[PDB]
């Protein structure tokens, strides 16, 4: 078949910059190349069709060119909502197939620190025999984060996980959240129930804590 | 114009499903249908396509003889046959037309020998203290569901400045979780309700839950 | 002819 090898795979570039992705054919594919932007996480939306051929909806500041079997997608001013995978697709001939996607971050210039939050369990969660307590870090930029556990002054360790959004499409910023899951015995048993989280834009490490029966 | 595909689908290994999408803005038989894939974290794959008026049938050659497309022009729905799925077959299955249509919703295929379990939302309560900037995080927790998709939205797609629905994780029993917070005026939690709305298709569970300040 | 792209 025809294979579309596109290049860069992964591409950070700062705010305001212009972005190049090219995608070079295996055969000579005339002019019958698209392009789509999968923003995370919903549905691949096609950006350009026919090399150069803009579709209605799709900012200026995105454009194609190419013939044969050299193509490029440029973004000028590469704006925040330009967090996505982009795909280029070939029409030519059958079957049809994909580019192997190219993810774009923003680096952004300024570090941004995260806002804490902790959660107590639901009372209608006690109910069950679980017991799980929510840390939120929101609307920090570097990916790297680190989050520990302080049940009574005890290092929590291997019983929660952790998850992260991909790059926000206004400030260019990540989001975490931590689950410490105890059982309800073990909830009941202690008091104190901290989330110590460093980062690179706190300059000290910041606590969010609370004791189980304020409320 | 749009397009519907039917709920996320959990399937044994080794069995064969029909996967759906119908058509409302336009006629079927007056376009061709494709069906592209997407494994988790990966790339787009062509599956192939059917063509209008059917009408013959194109594939990509690793979903050859194990795939079969074809439509209900009466109903203007088309669909996708699979057979023998492994563990390798568990992905978002879109299907689109050719044309300036938009694609399909996505359709998640979960292959797996687990059995389906409803999730259980419960509520990520704001905290009574109210710090700086009139700030204040709630959320939902969701608990304890397979296979995936669970679509998080909140006060029915109204509410979407803030949102942050996390990426699922698994834990140790087999059984997914994700949590999805929103911050907002602190001045506003007594006055302002909060709903997120929880779909689980495979298990058909549809819950609409208010998070609401833990009064004292 | 059909068209080319989705």
């Amino acid at each position: 078949d025809i294979q579309m090898n596109q290049s860069p795979s992964s591409l950070s570039a700062s705010l305001g910059d212009t972005i190049t992705i090219s995608c070079h054919a295996s055969q000579n594919i005339n002019v019958w190349l698209s392009w789509y932007q999968q923003k995370p996480g919903n549905i691949p939306k096609l950006l350009i069709y026919e090399a150069s051929t803009l579709y209605t909806g799709v900012p200026s500041r995105f454009s194609g060119s190419g013939s044969g079997t050299g193509f490029t997608l440029t973004i000028s001013s590469l704006q925040p909502e330009d967090i996505a995978t982009y795909y280029c697709q070939q029409g030519q001939s059958y079957p049809w197939t994909f580019g192997g996607g190219t993810k774009l971050e923003i680096k952004r210039t300024t570090v941004a620190a995260p806002s804490v939050f902790i959660f107590p369990p639901s009372d209608e969660q006690l109910k069950s025999g679980t017991a799980s307590v929510v840390c939120l870090l929101n609307n920090f930029y570097p990916r790297e984060a680190k989050v520990q556990w302080k049940v009574d002054n005890a290092l929590q360790s291997g019983n929660s996980q952790e998850s992260v959004t991909e790059q926000d499409s206004k400030d260019s910023t990540y989001s975490l959240s931590s689950t410490l899951t105890l059982s309800k015995a073990d909830y009941e048993k202690h008091k104190v129930y901290a989330c110590e989280v460093t980062h690179q834009g706190l300059s000290s490490p910041v606590t969010k804590s609370f004791n189980r029966g304020e409320c | 114009v749009q397009l519907q595909q039917s709920g996320a689908e959990l399937v044994q290994p080794g069995a064969s499903v029909k996967l759906s999408c119908t058509a409302s803005g336009f006629n079927i038989k007056d376009t061709s249908m494709h069906w592209v894939r997407q494994r988790p974290e990966q790339g787009l794959e062509w599956i192939g396509r059917i063509a209008p008026a059917n009408g013959n049938t194109k594939y990509d050659p690793k979903f050859q003889g194990k795939a079969t497309i074809t439509t209900d022009t009466s109903s203007n729905t088309a669909y996708l046959q699979l057979s023998s799925l492994t563990s390798e077959d568990t992905a978002v299955y879109y299907c689109s037309g050719s044309g300036n249509y938009d694609w399909g919703q996505g359709t998640t295929l979960t292959v797996s020998s687990a059995s389906t379990k409803g999730p259980s939302v419960f509520p990520l309560a704001p905290s009574s203290k109210s710090t700086s900037g009139g700030t204040a995080a709630l959320g939902c927790l969701v608990k304890d569901y397979f296979p995936e998709p669970v679509t998080v939205s909140w006060n029915s797609g109204a509410l979407t400045s803030g949102v942050h629905t996390f990426p699922a994780v698994l834990q140790s029993s087999g059984l997914y979780s994700l949590s999805s917070v929103v911050t907002v005026p602190s001045s506003s939690l007594g006055t302002q309700t909060y709903i997120c709305n929880v779909n689980h298709k495979p298990s058909n569970t549809k819950v609409d839950k208010r998070v609401e300040p833990k009064s004292c | 002819t059909s068209p080319r792209h989705l």
